[PDB]
């Protein structure tokens, strides 16, 4: 019961984990896009 | 539908004792996978499970078959 209520916890804080990691590997994906875009931004800016 | 009430009460524990079953076995076998995982740590960065076994609708939904029936029938019983 100990294992079990404690695992259960665990799988609790991972599964937390993997949403938060997901989400993550998701804000990293849009930081990358945006700041790929502000470079492409800021090309346009030079070129204007 | 068709059988007697104590034939369903039978069938039901049966059924029972299928779910429960498969619930102990498979925390001895999730005991074993976090085990083997974890020795092998660098193989799994990420060790999660998440297993809907299909059945569940099926024992959620048996389940609530089973509190109808006998709510239902301790009724009609008693209303008589």
């Amino acid at each position: 019961s100990s294992t079990n209520q404690h695992i259960i916890r665990l799988e609790s804080l991972q599964a937390e984990i993997k949403m938060l990691s997901d989400r993550k590997r998701e804000l990293e994906h849009r930081l990358s896009a945006t700041l790929e875009e502000n470079d492409l931004l800021q090309g346009t800016v030079e070129e204007l | 539908m068709h059988v007697a009430y104590e034939e369903f009460e039978k069938v039901m524990v049966a059924c029972f004792e299928v779910f429960q079953t498969w619930d102990d076995e498979y925390e001895k076998l999730q005991v074993l996978l976090r085990d083997i995982v974890k020795r092998k740590r660098e193989e799994n960065l990420k060790m999660v499970w998440r297993i809907n076994p299909a059945h569940r609708k099926l024992q959620a939904r048996l389940d609530q078959m089973r509190k109808f029936r006998r709510q239902h029938e301790q009724l009609r019983a008693v209303i008589v």
